[PDB]
């Protein structure tokens, strides 16, 4: 039994690891820096990502970012075992990537369904924030009929029990025991940003949006600040679509409502002489 | 076995859970409880165990340093798998107690051992995923307290398809356990908890909030939830400041996975031990300054040194920070101890920036503004419990400032109703409420420092104070010291004040590096202050905790005749409501001066400073034509 | 504190079982309804108001006389021993003090015998204290901040048990009986004692009881009981010991410094162990970060200078390389982070190094300093 | 085995003799004559009559009190047959009560005694006690006396039985709310509230604001992760030393009694003899009288302090709070008409709307100390007018109206 292989993803990861081993190796120095300082997330400049293969590597990574993420995660976390295996230890292999420095800064005014799944950066005034919470990034379960264990049970945007007991000697399904120790969790936070005053013409009204922050990038959002985010747009189920006019599709009955949200992996706020001077040509 | 537990085959949880390892460390623990090397003090733990059975309690406090000194890895396992170590330690303690007092299991189920003196402390803003399931020590303020309700501990189920009873399951307070397969039937049918064979516990949920003076600039107060179990309930009440050591775990599993995007949980702390303290190097350093001749003028000169003049106002700040003696006379009578101060005068006289200094100096300070504060937001608020759906109360600014100070800016400009609720706090030091079925009283022991403006924005020196402000005699009566400020014009006064301020902006302006720059800061403190500011904060704290000067009625004629004299001159003049409450300020402010010297006795000199400050206040707040006459009438004082 | 009442417990068959039970659990007990208590109260008033100490007596190497102290406090002390081999010629000058002393010694000597008979299993020393053979010290504070003291006797007697702390004692009508080090030492583990805290300016008279001081501390040791009391008096009064025992005071004072660095090393082991397990990596933390936590464990202020003393005694204790920030650090030397057997071995290693280095200093003919010099980390 | 428990109970009713009389047999016989199907058993007689059954009842009343109901029913019906329904058990006891804060997870299913004040009551509801059912598939009939209907027929598919309504029996039940005395509650704490349930003859005896003594069973029931709401099955509710009586009688015989007590009121303050004496009159209060038309004269003495600030007027109220056995202290600003007087709120435990008292309801039968009386709103004053001049509070909220007495 052989599963389908994504040849484009394999090509991307091969180009991804080759970029990591050749970029000058400041990023590996950052990798060693993370091992020294016990860090979780590595940060990569987009323009650094966009200066290999004339930037075509970034383009494929950008427009289909949500698809290709695991390949880059494998690409790096193989490198960490190659050069900093201690980061794999615990007291387990939590690892994150957070990009930044995008050229385009799209407005809340300019959200299109075409942008779903692509990498984009936006800017908006914060109005409300949520308290930080742990997010079940990856879970694991132990069987109920027998006592086999299932690891690396990823929860992609929903709660998901394992669909089978791996050993054919057992027939357990839809009945599992959740581990709270071998499992792993990650930080989580919601930010409610608002369209800037200079964007909305007179008479028009400000648009509002909810933005998700996870990892160490949480709590870098404070009310009243002009924050700037970087990430990808992802849709989530909605409950307020009921009662709207027009024919609504159905699943078969099951509902298929959606609403637009933006997920951000990096946080920064727009604002000592020599610090400012060197940033200009 | 022995010393074989140090082998690390896998993560610490993979090694402790092994029964052979468990027996080894359980055997290893049994030696520690019975014998410990405390030299002349013998094995105090045996005495601790023996006295606990005598006292009939479950609180075996265990010092971290003792176990860490004797048993290296046996203690370090408690810092990474505290739940596992505490599970077996209870059993080891249980048998140890029965050696001295057998049949302890007859009345007591378990020994809820308490860890103490744990050396690593984290704030509520430090907890991360890396510290999950560990043992953590935090300090905070009890804001909201829920009731006491039972919770399951060991759970047994009855199968619906057979009469058999399922085995016991420990309730982790993490998830409402729901089994899926019967042991006998192997069926997935219904199950119900067998209440007649289920062991409960006591559960109370308490909220801890950052200390008022520790909130970072420009952020809401971070706060967490704490789980008190096993007779750890009712250890603290609203307004108390506590430090607690517990386990940092996650238990909010439910609709959060769907009601909010993606599966997320929420964090709690399961408290193990809680506590609501000076080395020799501190007290010995205090007494050196204490023996310095004339210490009172050193403290007063150090009250916000970057403000020129206003010495008869800085003394009120100095006296209020130290406070008096909250004399609960014979129990049946009570008198407030803290000194209330009202700052009044023209704009441009630093009536507010001083209140931006009392906040940074007093141990616990809550700051408020006149129009930005509401009556409900100051005294107490009403909430519904998210777990038990009951009416609960949450403390306000005054409740937070218990054993501290409350700072109100622009006291006059607030609406009348918001100003009205303050009346009880300034005399009762308590909040009385009756709302939505809640009938109770809280503790609001806090001095109030208020800044205000006269009617029209300028002080009319030709009119009485009672006519210069929109307030009234009642509100003014609850104050002890009133600091009238005149912005009169004079070249000599202006030259001295301006040359002080122009130098203040020179120094407050920016310009082993830690040590070198910390030297520079205390160097500038020496330029302007006779006392280093860090010590003064501690010195005030030490005085408030240890010093309670007593009284001898030697100067009774001196004070009584002053009281009679002040009353006589206010019989027909628009002035302060000089009453018995105003006399008490003289004695209490005398206590502060005595408590500045760390003396235990109210000397004649202390009243001499006390009478001069109190009498001068009444003289200064008079019309011009009358002020010059009382200037000479009270020259004796 | 247990109370002994002569109205119901005054016979030897009554006192001995009671004293034995008290001393197996406690070190201090009270005497009630003594016939001389009423006279003692009158005698105390005469001493504290009329019979003031002879301030012109001076003070001697025998730690007897009227020693002037700080805050104009005077201490009138006398020592008496039956054995003439010790020259305690400076007998008590005031008869009212002797009146209290005789009354205390009248029943206290029998009680001192009771204390020895209660817990001391040595058959050779059952009657080590008696009328024929006894040694007593008369102590009297005087004023013309509690002081921690530990008498070296078998039993200590106070005519009034008030303002005495160990928790305070508020029983003026009962005499205080406290056991010293010698009874606990000769108890063979059956009884132990603890030091007390008293007001040094309360004008309180006190009495302590030994067998004749020429008796050795134990048959296992060469020094006599007088040597043990001499060491305590040298430690208690450095100004007196400066003229007569300069080197001895330096030797005795240096022992406390050794205990300082030993417990300091123990604290560093605990703190550094927690720091290793709290991180996924072994990078050494900077010293200034650890010091606030170190001082909390020590319950007193600890700075860089005290830490460097550990390096002088044991060079292989830690790795203290200076960080690129220019800040000192410290870390465990062992390549594998820690092992409970190696932790004890390294703790014993410092103990052996310090003890040998202590013996090296005391064996030197030069006069001895009472502190460990600090190590100098190689500057970069 | 359990027949001995029934037999021992039968001896304790038919044959137990006190004061040379069959008190339990006679009082049960008198109840039968009254047709009151209940018996008041005194626990102090039970311990003196048979300690062995007391051990079982005190420790495991799970089966004993079912035996109590069935044994008394058999014995009482035997008496009825001799002279010419299920009899409710009522327990009267004088044993020591456990503090409401002292209830823990150890007294589960144990009979406990409590004392407190009712703060809210519920409306009556009917609960089944005897049922008869019929199978819908085959008309098979049977009788049934928590209880759930059978899943299969005894002769039909799952759950084949339906209830025969005209041949079934039901009993009434009430839900009560109890909390500890606020005087016994230290400041900074809200008194703990406890849910109680009563049925049949024990219902509607107490209104909100009534101080009671409780004998009941401590237990829990599901309604947090596993936080079950505690509740009490009510078994019996009741609502000075000889030397103390002589001591206080001697106090009444003191020649300077009036002046001594007058001085005793706030001795820390000087003079003020007149205001002290009026407050003394406030402590005693007047004597109640009832008009022949049925109206009641208000016996409370209400006094207003209306003087200059700084005259210890606030301290005078505080001292009364510490001397009045029933004392409530509240400020004018931090009070509301709903907070002061009665209110209607829905109990989340039983999902029903309960009538709930307020501060002016808790202080019934005692003294309340209100401060800054001028600072409270007129609506609060208006509600006070009814309490002051009629000792009643009328509630009209949502869609329900009621009147509640308040002797404050
Ligand atoms: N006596 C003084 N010494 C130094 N600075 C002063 C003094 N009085 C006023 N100031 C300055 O004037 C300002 C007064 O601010 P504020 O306290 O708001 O005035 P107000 O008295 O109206 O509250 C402060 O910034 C302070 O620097
Ligand atoms: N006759 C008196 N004897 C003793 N203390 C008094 C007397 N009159 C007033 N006081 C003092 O007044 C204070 C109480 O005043 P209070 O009634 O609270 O003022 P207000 O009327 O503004 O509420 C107490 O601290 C008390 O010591
Ligand atoms: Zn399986
Ligand atoms: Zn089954
Ligand atoms: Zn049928």
């Amino acid at each position: 039994v052989k599963k389908v292989d994504d040849v484009t993803g394999e090509k991307v990861r091969e180009a991804f690891e080759q970029f990591l081993e050749d970029f000058s190796k400041v990023y590996r120095a950052q990798i060693e820096f993370m091992k020294i300082y016990d860090l979780n997330t590595i940060y990569i400049d987009y323009q650094h990502l966009s200066m290999r293969e004339n930037g075509a590597l970034a383009m494929a990574i950008s427009e289909q970012y949500y698809r290709f993420l695991p390949f880059l995660q494998k690409g790096l976390r193989r490198v960490v075992r190659k050069y900093a295996p201690e980061l794999l230890n615990t007291s387990e292999r939590v690892f994150q990537i957070s990009f930044f420095n995008l050229p385009t800064v799209h407005r809340i005014r300019d959200i299109r369904s075409e942008k779903i799944g692509s990498l984009l950066s936006i800017s908006g005034t914060v109005t409300r924030t949520s308290e930080v919470r742990p997010e079940l990034y990856k879970a694991s379960f132990t069987c109920d009929m027998c006592r086999a264990i299932v690891d690396n049970v990823e929860q992609s945007f929903k709660y998901t029990e394992p669909t089978f007991c791996p050993n054919p000697s057992c027939e357990n399904r839809a009945f599992w025991t959740l581990n709270v120790t071998r499992s792993r969790f990650l930080d989580w936070q919601k930010v409610r940003i608002q369209e800037n005053a200079n964007e909305i013409p007179t008479g028009s009204m400000p648009r509002t949006l909810d933005v998700i922050l996870r990892g160490d990038s949480v709590e870098r959002a404070k009310p009243g600040d002009r924050c700037k985010f970087t990430g990808v747009e992802i849709v989530v189920p909605d409950v307020t679509q009921l009662g709207l006019p027009g024919v609504k599709p159905s699943s078969t009955v099951r509902d298929l409502t959606y609403k637009i949200s933006f997920l951000a992996c990096h946080v920064i706020s727009i604002g000592d002489q020599e610090v400012f001077l060197n940033s200009l040509s | 076995l022995e010393s074989l537990s140090n082998v690390k085959a896998n993560s610490y949880s993979e090694w402790i859970t092994q029964p052979n390892v468990s027996r080894t460390i359980a055997r290893e623990l049994k030696s520690f409880l019975l014998e410990y090397t405390d030299e002349t003090g013998r094995s105090v733990y045996g005495a601790r165990i023996r006295t606990l059975g005598e006292m009939n309690s479950e609180s075996l406090e265990v010092n971290y340093r003792h176990l860490a000194e004797s048993k290296a890895i046996l203690a370090l396992f408690l810092a990474k798998c505290p739940e596992e170590m505490l599970k077996i330690f209870d059993l080891v303690a249980m048998e140890a107690t029965e050696l001295h007092y057998p049949d302890y299991a007859r009345i007591h189920s378990e020994i809820h051992v308490r860890i103490s003196d744990f050396p690593t402390i984290y704030s509520l803003r430090e907890l991360r995923e890396s510290n999950l399931s560990s043992l953590v020590r935090v300090t905070g303020v009890v804001t909201r307290r829920t009731g006491v309700f039972p919770q399951l501990k060991y759970v047994k189920f009855n199968c619906l398809k057979c009469g058999s009873i399922l085995g016991p399951f420990f309730q982790d307070s993490n998830e409402e356990i729901r089994i899926s397969f019967c042991t006998n039937c192997k069926s997935k049918g219904p199950f119900r908890v067998n209440g007649e064979k289920t062991v409960y516990r006591n559960y109370q949920r308490v909220t801890l909030q950052e200390a008022p003076g520790t909130v970072p600039p420009g952020r809401l107060p971070r706060h967490r939830e704490v789980i008190l179990l096993a007779d750890l309930v009712d250890v603290s009440k609203p307004g108390e400041e506590v430090e607690v050591t517990g386990i940092y775990k996650n238990n909010y599993d439910g609709n959060l996975n769907a009601k909010n995007g993606f599966p997320v949980f929420a964090t709690i702390i399961e408290a193990n031990s809680i506590k609501r303290s000076w080395t020799e190097e501190e007290e010995r350093e205090f007494r050196k300054i204490s023996r310095d001749r004339g210490i009172i003028d050193k403290i007063i000169s150090s009250m916000a040194p970057s403000i020129y003049g206003h010495r008869d106002i800085k003394t009120a700040v100095a006296c209020s920070l130290f406070g008096g003696v909250p004399k609960n006379v014979n129990g049946k009578h009570s008198i407030r101890g803290d000194i209330n101060v009202l700052l009044l005068g023209d704009p441009g006289t630093a009536k507010s920036q001083i209140l931006k200094y009392v906040e940074k100096t007093a141990h616990r300070a809550v700051f408020a503004t006149g129009q930005g504060a509401s009556a409900v937001g100051l005294t107490a608020s009403v909430r519904k419990d998210p777990i038990t759906k009951e009416w609960t109360l949450e403390g306000g600014a005054l409740v937070l400032a218990d054993k501290g100070v409350c700072l109100i800016d622009e006291f006059d400009k607030m609406n009348d109703q918001d100003r009205t609720s303050i009346h009880e706090a300034m005399e009762q030091q308590s909040i009385s409420i009756s709302k939505a079925g809640i009938v109770t009283t809280l503790q609001a022991r806090c001095s109030i420092i208020a800044a205000a403006n006269p009617n029209g924005g300028r002080y009319n020196s030709t009119l009485p104070l009672a006519q210069n402000v929109s307030l009234t005699e009642p509100i003014l009566s609850r104050f002890d010291i009133l600091c009238v400020v005149r912005d009169l014009v004079d070249e000599e006064a202006d030259e001295r004040l301006a040359t002080f301020v122009v130098d203040s902006h020179v120094r407050s302006h920016p310009e082993n590096a830690r040590q070198r720059r910390l030297q520079r800061q205390r160097k500038k403190e020496e330029e302007i202050s006779p006392i280093p500011q860090e010590l003064l904060m501690k010195y005030i704290h030490y005085a408030r905790t240890k010093i309670y000067p007593k009284l001898h009625q030697m100067d009774m004629d001196k004070v009584s005749r002053v009281y009679a004299d002040l009353r006589r001159e206010s019989i027909s003049t628009g002035s302060f409501p000089i009453t018995v409450r105003h006399l008490e300020s003289i004695l209490r402010i005398a206590e502060s001066f005595a408590k500045m010297r760390l003396s235990e006795f109210v000397s004649s000199y202390d009243l001499d400073r006390a009478i001069k400050v109190v009498v001068d206040s009444f003289v200064d707040a008079q019309k011009v034509s009358v002020r010059r006459q009382l200037r000479r009438s009270f020259a004796i004082y | 504190v247990p109370v002994i009442d002569l109205n119901r417990v005054s016979d030897e068959e009554q006192l001995l079982p009671v004293v034995r039970a008290i001393l197996l659990q406690h070190d201090t007990f009270l005497l009630k309804n003594y016939a001389n208590k009423a006279v003692l109260d009158a005698l105390l008033a005469g001493l504290t108001t009329k019979d003031l100490p002879d301030t012109s007596q001076g003070f001697d190497a025998n730690f007897t006389g009227t020693l002037p102290l700080e805050d104009d406090v005077w201490l009138e002390q006398y020592i008496f021993d039956t054995d003439p081999q010790l020259r305690f010629d400076r007998k008590c000058r005031n008869e009212s003090l002797c009146s209290i002393y005789s009354r205390l010694f009248k029943l206290g000597l029998f009680f001192a015998q009771l204390c020895v008979k209660s817990v001391v299993s040595s058959a050779e020393l059952q009657d080590c204290i008696s009328t024929s053979h006894y040694a007593t010290k008369l102590t009297r504070y005087f004023n013309d901040d509690y002081v921690t003291f530990l008498p070296t006797g078998v039993l200590t007697i106070f005519p009034c048990a008030k303002a005495i702390r160990y928790v305070s004692i508020d029983e003026p009508d009962c005499l205080l009986f406290h056991t010293g080090t010698l009874l606990a030492r000769w108890s063979q583990g059956m009884h132990t004692t603890s030091p007390l805290q008293i007001d040094p300016r309360a004008n309180i008279v006190s009495l302590t009881i030994w067998p004749p001081l020429t008796t050795p501390i134990s048959s296992k040791g060469e020094g006599t009981i007088a040597n043990h009391l001499l060491e305590q008096q040298i430690k208690a009064f450095p100004k007196v010991a400066q003229q007569y025992y300069p080197r001895e005071l330096s030797i005795l004072r240096l022992q406390d410094a050794m205990k300082f660095v030993k417990e300091l090393f123990t604290v560093c082991e605990t703190v550094l162990s927690l720091n290793a397990l709290s991180r996924s990596t072994g990078v050494p933390p900077e010293l200034h970060v650890l010091l606030p936590q170190i001082s909390s464990m020590m319950k007193r202020k600890i700075v860089q200078d005290d830490i460097l003393k550990l390096l002088t005694i044991w060079s292989d204790a830690y790795v203290v390389e200076l960080n690129s920030r220019g800040e000192l650090t410290m870390n465990l030397p062992k390549r594998d982070n820690l092992t409970t057997l190696t932790n004890k071995s390294r703790t014993l290693a410092f103990v052996e190094r310090a003890e040998s280095w202590y013996q090296q200093v005391i064996a030197s003919k030069d006069e001895i300093m009472t502190d460990v010099p600090a190590f100098k980390i190689n500057k970069r | 085995d359990n027949t001995e428990i029934i037999k021992s109970f039968k001896n304790f009713i038919l044959e137990f003799r006190l004061d040379s009389q069959f008190i339990y047999r006679d009082q049960l016989r008198n109840n039968i004559l009254v047709k009151n199907y209940s018996l008041t058993v005194n626990m102090e007689h039970l311990i003196g009559y048979n300690e062995d059954i007391y051990k079982k009842l005190s420790d495991e009343p799970s089966d004993i009190i079912p035996l109590f109901e069935t044994a008394i029913t058999q014995v009482a019906k035997r008496i009825s047959i001799l002279s010419r329904p299920t009899f409710q058990l009522i327990l009267n006891s004088n044993a020591n009560q456990i503090p409401l804060r002292d209830l823990d997870s150890e007294h589960v299913s144990k009979i406990v005694r409590l004392s407190g004040i009712i703060i809210s009551t519920s409306v009556l509801s009917s609960r089944a006690t005897y049922l008869s059912i019929m199978c819908r598939n085959c008309r098979h009939t049977t009788s049934i006396t928590t209880v759930s209907l059978p899943r299969s027929c005894l002769s039909c598919g799952p759950d084949p039985y339906i209830i025969i309504h005209e041949s079934s029996k039901f009993i009434d039940q009430q839900f009560l709310k109890l909390q500890e005395i606020p005087e016994l509650v230290p400041v900074g704490e809200m008194p703990r509230n406890l849910t109680m349930t009563c049925d049949r003859y024990l219902t509607n005896k107490v209104i909100p604001g009534t101080r009671v003594t409780i004998v009941g069973i401590y237990s829990i029931y599901n309604s947090g992760v596993a936080i079950r709401t505690p509740y009490i099955k009510i078994l019996g509710i009741q609502s000075f030393t000889e030397e103390e009586e002589e001591e206080f009688l001697q106090l009444s015989r003191n020649p300077k009694l009036y002046e001594i007590l007058t001085n005793s009121i706030a001795p820390s303050i000087f003079g003020n003899e007149d205001i002290k004496k009026a407050i003394v009159c406030l402590l005693m209060g007047g004597s109640k009288k009832i008009l022949p038309d049925g109206m009641r004269l208000r016996g409370d003495i209400n006094v207003l302090l209306l003087g200059d600030p700084g005259t210890a007027k606030s301290q005078l109220l505080k001292f009364v709070e510490k001397v009045s056995p029933i004392a409530v202290y509240t400020s004018g600003k931090g009070s509301s008409a709903a907070g002061l007087t009665a209110s209607v709120q829905r109990d989340p435990m039983t999902r029903e709307f309960y009538l709930e008292g307020g501060a002016m309801v808790l202080a019934d039968g005692g003294v309340v100390c209100i401060d800054e009386f001028d600072k409270m709103r007129d609506e609060d004053r208006v509600a006070i007018h009814e309490a002051m001049e009629q000792q009643t509070i009328s509630i009209a909220k949502a869609g329900i109206t009621t009147v509640l007495n308040s002797r404050t």
